[PDB]
């Protein structure tokens, strides 16, 4: 769970973390919320999670995104 | 009787397929960097003046 797929420019040591929990709990079928603090990059962060499951997991599906 | 499934062509994806579409959308970033750069936006000329 703590790898990088077909990404760019990657992740600093917390980012990678949190990719992993990431991962880790879409393995275990939760829901989750990235409470990270600003600045930690939680966007990269779920970027890193959309390519770990696009190559891990069977295939991409159409993530949708809602934000401000 | 005018029935219109449209089941015909039933595209699935594929992992072979899944990195030329992924190198197509590399080459989509590329194209993104023409995107990426600026140009200027062209502002006009006065109006046409009178002369009675
Ligand atoms: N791991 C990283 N490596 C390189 N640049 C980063 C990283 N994380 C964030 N950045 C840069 O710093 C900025 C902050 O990221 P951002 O998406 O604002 O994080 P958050 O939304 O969690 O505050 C981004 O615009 C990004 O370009
Ligand atoms: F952590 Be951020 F501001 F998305």
């Amino acid at each position: 769970t703590p790898i990088p797929l077909l990404l760019r420019g990657q992740l600093r040591e917390y980012q990678h973390i949190g990719l992993d929990w990431l991962v880790t709990m879409y393995e275990k079928k939760l829901n989750g919320i990235l409470a990270d603090e600003m600045g930690l990059g939680k966007t990269i962060q779920t970027i890193s999670l959309l390519a770990h499951l696009a190559c891990e997991k069977g295939n991409w599906g159409p993530h949708l995104i809602i934000v401000p | 009787r005018r029935k219109g499934p449209h089941c015909e062509r039933p595209l699935t994806q594929e992992e072979l397929l899944r990195e030329a579409k992924i190198t197509e959308e590399l080459n989509l970033r590329s194209l993104e960097t023409y995107e990426r750069l600026e140009a200027d936006k062209k502002k006009q000329v006065h109006k046409k003046r009178k002369c009675p």
